[PDB]
């Protein structure tokens, strides 16, 4: 996916 | 202060930020708050933690900061920009309420910053046994950029670091403004827990917080996204099913090295060599809820 | 909303956005605008292009837009958050002025979106001969994400794609809202250029626009970052030295293939087979400025 | 540490 379920640093 | 009884959103607003490492009861917590008629949290915005990470990133990076400061884009300008972006998103992504709330797990890595930006905000830091949180993300494939789901060791190491930061931030914010909420205590003792939480928040009791599942899809109630990974758990009343499903699924080498991989376990009151800890005794209310869940209500 | 005289700012204010491919006279342009008493642009913010790229990516992903929509984070919410963020940065990072301006070169890849966020904003798209911009970035080592500074061929190819997009955006926004400004014509003819520019912007003529070098560091004047790459050029009056200096420094194979490498040159009126083109003749005003620079006044 | 004069284009 272009973006995961979550992220931060 | 801009339009949303006509509530105004502004930086001095009463706000609640809920967070924690994903798979720690954050959706349950926010849904229980949503059940209250004076509070709206709503769905994860996804974008708030991205702008925070962006903000937090180049303060260490010497070169970016120097360039920003020389451009007149100082802390004061950035902070003003961040406040405005965040308020717009929190205010406009759901229904208005007297007390607005945001739940995005990783925002709690920035509670010291958020507390400064929003001087009347409060924080609920969800704490769950890291073995339960890790087993959840691995078995359900809930993806976190930077966490390797093919490894219990990796996920536990990264859980540990994540909660170490969030807890340190919660302690710095202080007892008046940030409350650790333990998932297992929330589940075992919902009434006692919510009473303590609502007191901390300065918000009066409502039985509705103990019947969140009845307010799903309803006005002033609990709005759930069908794509969010916790939705099919949160449609059920508070129940005991997820407390210790992890037991027995941790690789032996990781079980051996548990206190060293995850020193935050013991620091938060979880015995790293109990498989599982005795989290406590369930209230009859949650025993009953669990029985209703099992029969298939 | 208010900047400390009492200036208001908001969504509907007539913002000026300056940009183009870097090394195209964008700092010169915004500096001449800063010299105007009613206008403030100030330094490159960096954070505006960054947040625009982030927001673009969020809607570009089908799945991510679906997730955001399901969260109540719709185009309308995102756009409101973007407007408020972008205005805070523009309003607060420099001195207050009646007319607010921003120069971050690659924001002009987003002029359609920006014009929608800010319905009274206008755009100045700096256009310079790509051979001059590319020679500039390579010889000075101005780093641009994805450009390989060891290759004129690569940098011209990427200049070409970048200006292709910005120029299409400019055309889409329309002649009322975006004006291409030719750097070589600004330099040769700054009086006439600024006359046309100020008129397009609906701002009254001021002579100070032709004297930006006297307003560096001054209140209501031109604020420069000491670490931006154009600063040591911009502290001088408009002068002729940089127009054609690229000529003879382009690898022979690239000169040969110029028309294939950078078809945007011909589209913009730069003859790709002239080394260099005749850009024109300078006003006495610029000849005199150039002479003062060579005498070491700056 | 991907610091560049222009980071988004
Ligand atoms: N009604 C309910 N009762 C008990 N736990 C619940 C619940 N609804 C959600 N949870 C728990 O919250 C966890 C996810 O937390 P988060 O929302 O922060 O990702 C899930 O753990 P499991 O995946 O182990 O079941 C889930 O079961
Ligand atoms: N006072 C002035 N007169 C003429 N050109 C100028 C100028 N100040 C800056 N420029 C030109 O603007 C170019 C940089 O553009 P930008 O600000 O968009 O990066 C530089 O080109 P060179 O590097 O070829 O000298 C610079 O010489």
């Amino acid at each position: 996916e272009d973006f995961e379920d979550y992220e931060f640093d | 202060e801009l339009v949303m009884v006509e509530y105004r959103y502004g930086k001095a607003m009463p706000l609640i930020f809920v967070g924690g490492v994903p798979r720690s009861g954050t959706t349950l917590m926010r849904a229980m708050l949503d059940a209250h008629p004076e509070v709206r949290c709503g769905e994860e915005t996804r974008i708030i933690p991205r702008v925070l990470a962006m903000r937090q990133a180049w303060s260490k990076s010497g070169r970016e900061k120097l360039r920003l400061d020389e451009a007149g884009v100082t802390d004061e300008v950035l902070d003003a920009a961040m406040q405005a972006f965040i308020l717009e998103v929190i205010a406009k992504h759901g229904e208005p309420a007297r007390v607005l709330c945001n739940k995005d797990p990783f925002t709690l890595k920035s509670s010291v910053y958020l507390s400064r930006l929003f001087p009347n905000s409060k924080f609920l830091l969800m704490v769950r046994d890291g073995r339960a949180s890790v087993h959840s993300m691995i078995t359900r494939k809930v993806t976190i950029a930077g966490f390797d789901l093919s490894s219990y060791r990796d996920c536990l190491t990264k859980w540990n670091k994540a909660i170490e930061v969030m807890y340190a931030q919660c302690m710095e914010v202080g007892k008046e403004k940030c409350l650790p909420v333990y998932y297992e205590q929330l589940v075992l003792h919902p009434r006692r827990s919510l009473k303590l939480i609502l007191d901390f928040l300065g918000i009066a009791w409502s039985d509705a917080v103990l019947h969140h599942e009845d307010l799903i899809g309803k006005p002033g109630g609990v709005s759930l996204s069908k794509i969010e990974r916790s939705t099919d758990q949160v449609i059920k009343p508070v129940n005991l099913e997820a407390l210790s499903k992890w037991t027995g699924h941790i690789p032996g080498d990781v079980v051996r090295d548990m206190a060293q991989i995850a020193p935050m376990l013991a620091q938060l009151g979880y015995d790293p060599y109990a498989n599982p800890p005795n989290y406590g005794n369930p209230d009859p209310f949650v025993i009953n809820n669990t029985q209703r869940v099992l029969k298939g209500d």
